[PDB]
């Protein structure tokens, strides 16, 4: 069958309980007492939380419990701490042989501290366009929550074309860090007074400008 | 020392086929299923299929059907995944993880039924039309008190390329950044630098950037 619901999100606060919910049909959930969930953080393989629907491995602390209501199991994790911040996976017997996970839910504890990014800009290298090859580099670090949106200018004129930017990415200081790159002839670079990157964190933005000199 | 260990990074063509491997070491491998999940970047988890070790039995998602092959070796407690015709979208992290196959037994165990407690490490497929190419490094030259200065490493395939400073001499004030993915099919990073301003007359900065899959290692003198 298809895969289970789940929020794409929930949050809470330290200290506090928040609830997980991951619905499935009838012939998987409704009909199997074999729910089980996971537990994974940033680059590291899941972690078996609850199994049996509401069963908890060894060694597992007693603040996660299973439970469900007709197809919808749910997790709870009481006396929420900063390190239970995660992505959470059911998964569920089908029937048919076959497995199936939810969608994930990315738990979030509140309390870390708002932070704008730090934005640096670099202008093409002589050494690149004197291969005729011409890139600016916008490097964005030390902002959260985790979400920017990147606009380049030429001049005034905003520009899409030859833009490319990543996703942000966990730092080791639990803020976050993106970048984007936005290539061009070195005709186009020499031709405008200026290009700029704006970065818009949480409504505001930081903007770096550079000019051909 | 309960752990399952799979093998190693790969990079293939749309088309072509990869077998990945798991070897279990610390627990009888004929007791449990050996389930394969797997996970592309940013998504979710998604369950491919298992196999019995018992009888090389394997069911599968139906939407792997004719495209995966699990098979196993008891003798050495090695379970194998092939999937083939390979696409863009089967880039994904590829997981091994045991459940058992009974949920009680003459023998006392966990019997976590369907749960699955012991996972891999994950093997990193990329599909890819790409080839291989080494990196243009370019310097990003210094322009309140500290300054930035930094790296464009350029136009790569495949991941992983490494950057270090001064071999490795300097380490504050470094951020590496993680590769953009071009519409090329070519990644591009930069590392950058905060230093003393000061600095900046008297003492050099080079980074050292390592493409082990081209041969090619660069060390480039970031000037003024």
């Amino acid at each position: 069958q298809s895969a289970l619901t789940q929020p794409a999100s929930v949050s809470g606060s330290p200290g506090q309980s928040i609830t997980i919910s991951c619905t499935g049909t009838s012939s998987d959930v409704g009909s199997y007492n074999l729910v089980s969930w996971y537990q994974q953080h940033p680059g590291k393989a899941p972690k078996l939380m609850i199994y049996e629907g509401s069963k908890r491995p060894s060694g597992v602390s007693n603040r996660f419990s299973g439970s469900k209501s007709g197809n919808t199991a749910s997790l709870t994790i009481s006396g929420l701490q900063a390190e239970d911040e995660a992505d959470y996976y059911c998964c569920s017997y089908a029937g048919s042989s076959t497995l199936v996970f939810g969608g994930g839910t990315k738990l979030t504890v509140l309390g870390q501290p708002k932070a704008a990014p730090s934005v640096t800009l670099f202008p093409p290298s002589s050494e690149e366009l004197q291969a005729n090859k011409a890139t600016l580099v916008c490097l964005i670090s030390d902002f959260y929550p985790g979400a920017v949106t990147v606009a380049w200018k030429a001049d005034s004129s905003p520009v899409k074309a030859g833009v490319e930017t990543t996703t942000p990415s966990k730092q080791s200081n639990n803020k976050y860090a993106a970048s984007s790159y936005l290539s061009l002839t070195p005709e186009q670079w020499k031709s405008h007074r200026s290009y700029s990157c704006q970065v818009t964190h949480e409504g505001s933005t930081v903007e770096k400008t550079v000019a051909p000199t | 020392q309960v752990q399952l260990v799979q093998s190693g990074a790969e990079v293939k063509k749309p088309g072509a086929s990869v077998k990945v491997s798991c070897k279990a070491s610390g627990y009888t491998f004929t007791g449990y299923y050996m389930h394969w999940v797997r996970q592309a970047p940013g998504q979710g988890l998604e369950w491919m299929g298992w196999i019995s070790p018992v009888s090389g039995g394997t069911n599968y998602a139906q939407k792997f059907q004719g495209r995966v092959t699990m098979t196993r070796d008891t003798s050495i407690s090695t379970a194998y995944m092939e999937l083939s015709r390979l696409r863009s979208d089967d880039t994904a992290v590829y997981y091994c993880a045991r459940a058992p196959l009974f949920p009680t037994g003459v023998l006392a165990g966990d019997y976590y039924y369907y749960g699955m407690d012991v996972w891999g490490q994950g093997t990193t497929v990329t599909v890819s039309s790409a080839s291989t190419k080494g990196p243009s490094v370019f310097p990003l030259a210094p322009s309140g008190g500290t300054a930035a200065l930094g790296c464009l490493v350029k136009d790569y395939f495949p991941e992983p390329v490494t950057v270090s400073w001064n071999s490795g001499a300097l380490t504050s004030g470094v951020h590496t950044f993680p590769a953009v993915l071009q519409s090329s099919g070519l990644y591009s990073l930069s590392s950058v630098v905060t230093v003393p301003s000061s600095s900046l007359g008297t003492q050099t900065y080079i980074c050292n950037v390592n493409h082990k899959p081209s041969n090619t290692k660069v060390d480039k003198r970031v000037e003024p």
